[PDB]
């Protein structure tokens, strides 16, 4: 329980002590942070990812912010250092001195008038990219694996990543937003080529499908994924009591495979040479694909039948009665079972719902294909927020002074209150460019009023201070792209998330 | 103890009652609420956190429960209430620890409760139609987060707010007044906002199943059905034999055709529509569109059911004697005047006209994108709830905060009047008004007494009037600690829920007021 002060510089003790590493840990010469586990052990981290887990909470508020840090890994995965940087880096200069001008709340309407200077900064400096050309995004897919850096695979993850989030871009909601990933996978594939580590539509399965008997493949012939009750019902539809008499057993057994015949009456017809029965599969069930030359395939689930789902495209059938084609298996189907390695890969090509797509990634070994996986990270993201917003934006002290100067004339413009807000907010971008220099070791402050004077001539249009090169340049000359996607949707997260425990003036129970 | 125990059971309830007046209904800052020890939660709103805050004291005990009682009443003078029993718990705070016998003044307390109210019994407002409640366009004004609604503030205010005021509108099973029922209003983002307007019927949320489904349906009676349509699995139709194969086609024809059959029954035992909240497959669906008859699926839960119960008699919805592989038994009878598929906002939806048994109209609050109809969300919804009290209670003080620092004084002119120690009775009761104006400048902020003292410099005689916000009291803001004629935005408090909270604010602290003691003997 907190009050007063005591919630707002206890906010204070919340998210900046999260942030005071973070931002060396920031940046593209990003310094990770030392950690000591509790058995002793030790985590290094740039992330703003891994810190707010293993740290134990170091206050209520930390607790809000580790999950706007959560917020922006669910929408992104990178941005979790800013989020919880930007919105405690507004927590410590204006709310005291505000609650010394007595409100929580003229910082709030500041804040998202904050928030919207930015907004209307970004719109020139956050230009659109064109999603067409792989290498436009390309230089922001770069821009996506060059700090996190598995440098191999941040070559041809990207182009698969940037393939990736294409082929898995169809996105039909009417409105044609892109957040469309999860068709986008990747596949665990022992031994085999480092290369051909690339997307292929549907979804290739390598998580519980892996048979002996699948046969070896199974092209033309379906692949039928049933929720439903392979195992037999004794009844109609339905079940009925068990042999307590000669006269029961009888009774009992004929429409109990019959429900699996009338299933199999309808089930057959659609063509399987693999039906993978996710429930329903039983011993009697899949003996009876077994006996009803259809691939019994068991230690299958939904996540396989949806990825199924996703894969050929299927329906994974809610109807005991009249399953089809388009049901399991859409399309003539292709049902591919190939060991690259000892694994039975199931293939699952041929998608209807088409640019559903997974991605086929093959190292020599786990790996090196974990390293195709982790570049593609980033990438795909980042290639799903550019082909979400088609736009980007140059990094560094760019958008941080070009909006600094925004607020702070915009705080001259208003010349009020909210202008002390804005002060805060514009210094917020600030520490940025102090956190690139920061890390690289020279003194931000000759850059920082340089980059004050990269805005008295150039308003920080495209001139940021470049982390790594730890000088202020423009981006769109070095092809540095945070989008509007990427720092927008960051940006966005930590103006109200400041505000949030801002909104916070009592902590109790 | 003692007087240490009473104050204790002052104590307790100040100290909670900061986070209600810290936290001060909607404009209350957010609070984390610890739900037991590890477990923080973030919210606000007095009248619901002390129930998610859990009771340390059987002081703060009855103030979630006396607030909650106030609640269980309507909704305001709630997380006041709590305060006012402390607000009075510190009036006769040191008066019981003075020379006073609480008994005296609480005596006191209550013919100045009593007393008060008949002010509030001569401050109505019969006719605060135009004038709103909270204003009008900031009934709504309120109830938008403004951003692409905030001048519409004033334009879908004059809107929403209006809607639940003044639209045809059917209550529960097709009612014609003023409603209590809410109002269906839709909300659907695209084309201009500004075009966002009322439907004549109910606005739903359907999946559509026109495949060659009429979509115009005259004189359509409605199957709204929360029970699905389904489908089940059937074994062997007629007979078991085969002698020859296409029997076994004609043997699990049936599956279909009995159904085919019974949907054709469904044609005879009745409806020309059908919604379904629950899920029709085009198995059935497509039988009512061989029937010619219609059937909608998933139309809103709300939606549906504001169909179900305005398209009269018998309906799917609370019923269920249907299989959907039955044919209906007539417990499936809504009636529309006529079913119009309509194109309306960005959405093809079904939209039934009127109503057989009534006239329905619903409102679609069109998003300039999502945002708007996420922030017209509130301003359907929260503007509905104050016009509903509103047109719940037409007989509704006018102003808010104000009343309070003419009820001060209003009541501390009847303090001076009556003498001995009941005149003080009074004066100390016409003290604790004052904090409800000044938890508002809590949360806007504002200068307690520069607002309340302030407050209490607007009088000729003592009266809260739309008529005078200067001359005289009334109104009070959420954007101020000033008074305002009621109809530009002075905040209007519905009459029924003012004397609640007064009755009930003196009404925790006598019996805490008596008890003498919390502990063993």
């Amino acid at each position: 329980r907190e009050s007063g002060r005591k919630v707002q510089s206890g906010n204070i003790n919340a998210a900046k002590t999260i942030a005071d590493i973070i931002r060396t840990c920031l940046g593209p010469k990003s310094m990770m942070k030392m950690l000591l586990d509790p058995m002793g052990g030790i985590v290094m981290t740039n992330d703003g990812n891994a810190i707010l887990r293993e740290i134990q909470v170091q206050h209520p508020a930390a607790k809000s912010m580790i999950e706007i840090s959560r917020t922006q890994d669910e929408e992104v995965g990178d941005g979790t250092t800013s989020v919880i940087i930007l919105a405690g880096e507004m927590l410590s200069v204006a709310e005291h001195f505000l609650e010394q001008q007595m409100h929580p709340t003229v910082v709030i309407s500041a804040y998202r008038k904050a928030l919207d200077d930015m907004i209307s900064t970004l719109k020139k400096i956050s230009i659109p990219v064109d999603i067409s050309d792989s290498d436009m995004m390309l230089n922001i897919i770069n821009s996506s694996i060059t700090t996190k850096a598995i440098s191999r695979w941040s070559s041809l993850a990207c182009n698969i990543a940037l393939d990736a989030v294409k082929m898995v871009q169809f996105e039909e909601n009417g409105r044609k937003e892109i957040d469309i990933k999860k068709y986008a996978r990747v596949e665990k594939i022992p031994g085999g080529i480092i290369e051909d580590s690339c997307v292929l539509r549907g979804v290739m399965i390598n998580k519980d499908v892996t048979h002996p008997r699948m046969r070896r493949y199974i092209k033309n012939p379906r692949i039928v994924l049933l929720d439903s009750s392979l195992e037999y019902k004794k009844g109609e539809s339905q079940t009925d009591i068990e042999i307590t008499r000669e006269e029961d057993f009888t009774r009992i057994l004929q429409m109990e495979e019959e429900y699996i015949q009338q299933l199999c009456e309808d089930i057959i017809q659609l063509k399987p040479d693999v039906v993978i029965t996710e429930k329903g599969i039983s011993d009697l069930a899949q003996h009876y694909l077994m006996r009803a030359n259809i691939t019994a395939i068991r230690r299958v689930r939904k996540t396989d039948n949806n990825r199924i789902a996703r894969a050929c495209g299927a329906r994974i059938v809610s109807r005991p009665e009249e399953l089809r084609e388009d049901d399991v298996g859409t399309g003539a189907g292709l049902l591919e079972i190939k060991k690259i390695g000892d694994e039975y890969f199931t293939f699952i090509t041929d998608c209807k719902d088409p640019k559903a797509c997974t991605i086929l990634l093959r190292g020599a070994s786990k790996e090196i294909l974990s390293e195709v996986e982790r570049n593609l990270q980033d990438a795909m993201q980042v290639c799903r927020n550019v082909l979400l917003d088609p736009q980007l934006v140059p990094g560094g002290g760019a958008s941080e002074m070009a909006v600094a100067h925004a607020l702070t004339e915009k705080s001259k413009a208003m010349t009020g209150v909210e202008q002390w807000p804005y002060r805060a907010v514009a210094q917020a971008l600030e520490v940025i460019p102090r956190t690139l220099i920061q890390n690289c070791g020279a003194s931000t402050i000759r850059l920082l009023t340089s980059l004050r004077a990269k805005h008295t001539q150039e308003n920080c249009e495209t001139w940021g201070v470049n982390g790594e090169t730890g000088t202020l340049v423009d981006m769109k000359e070095l092809g540095i792209w945070e989008p509007l996607a990427v720092k927008l949707q960051t940006y966005k997260t930590a103006v109200e998330t400041a505000v949030l425990l801002l909104r916070i003036d009592d902590i109790v129970s | 103890t003692g007087e240490t125990i009473r104050s204790q059971n002052v104590m307790a309830a100040a100290s909670i009652a900061n986070i209600v007046k810290s936290s001060l209904g909607p404009v209350g800052l957010d609070k984390m609420l610890v739900d037991d020890i590890g477990d923080v939660t973030i919210t606000n709103d007095g009248a619901t956190i002390l129930k998610l805050l859990e009771v340390e004291h059987p002081a703060a005990k009855v103030l979630c429960e006396l607030a909650d009682l106030q609640d269980k009443e309507v909704g305001d003078g709630t997380t006041s209430v709590v305060i006012i029993a402390a607000e009075l718990l510190k009036n006769a705070d040191e008066l019981v620890k003075q020379k006073i016998h609480p008994t005296s003044v609480i005596s006191g307390y209550r013919l100045a409760c009593k007393e008060a109210v008949r002010y509030i019994n001569e401050n109505l407002i019969v006719n605060t139609d135009e004038l709103g409640r909270d204003c009008l366009i900031n009934a709504a004004k309120t109830s938008m987060s403004s951003k692409i609604i905030g001048i519409n503030g004033d334009f879908f205010a004059n809107m929403v707010v209006d809607a639940v005021l003044a639209i045809k509108y059917t209550d529960i099973r097709g009612q014609p007044r003023y409603p209590v029922n809410s109002v269906n209003i839709l909300k659907a983002h695209g084309r201009s906002q500004m075009e966002s307007m009322l439907i004549s019927g109910y606005a739903l949320n359907c999946v559509v199943g026109s495949q060659g489904m009429p979509k115009r349906i005259v004189n359509a009676k409605i199957a709204c059905l929360d029970f699905s349509l389904q489908k089940t699995k059937m074994k062997l139709g007629v007979q078991v034999v085969i002698t020859d194969p296409e029997k076994l086609d004609q043997i699990r024809q049936r599956e279909s055709d009995i159904t085919k059959e019974r949907i054709q029954k469904i044609l005879a035992t009745g409806a020309n529509v059908i919604l379904t909240t629950g899920g029709i497959d085009d198995m059935c669906l497509k039988y009512f569109v061989e029937a010619g008859a219609m059937a909608v699926r998933r139309v809103l839960k709300r939606d549906l059911k504001r169909i179900a119960k305005a398209s009269g008699a018998t309906i799917l919805s609370t019923l269920a004697n249907l299989e959907g592989e039955e044919t209906f038994e007539a417990a499936m009878l809504g009636q529309a005047e006529e079913v119009v598929q309509e194109r309306i906002c960005d959405d093809e939806l079904i939209l039934i006209k009127n109503t057989k048994a009534r006239t329905s109209a619903s409102i679609i609050l069109r998003g300039a994108n999502d945002f708007m109809c996420d922030e017209m969300e509130r301003s359907l919804h929260d503007a509905l709830c104050v016009v509903k009290r509103v047109l719940e209670s037409k007989s509704v003080v006018p102003g808010g905060g104000a009343v309070e620092a003419a009820l001060s004084i209003y009541l501390e002119n009847y303090a001076t009047s009556m003498g001995s120690r009941e005149q003080l009775a009074i004066a100390e009761f016409a003290r604790s008004l004052l904090v409800i104006p000044n938890t508002l400048a809590v949360n806007a902020a504002q200068d307690s007494t520069d607002l309340v003292a302030k407050l209490r410099a607007f009088h000729n005689e003592a009266q809260v009037n739309p008529e005078r916000k200067n001359l005289k009291w009334i109104g009070l803001d959420l954007s101020n600690g000033k008074p305002r004629d009621n109809k530009q935005a002075g905040v209007f408090e519905p009459t029924i829920v003012k004397v609640k909270s007064l009755k009930f604010a003196t009404e925790a602290a006598i019996t805490i007021l008596r008890i003498d003691d919390l502990i063993k003997l």
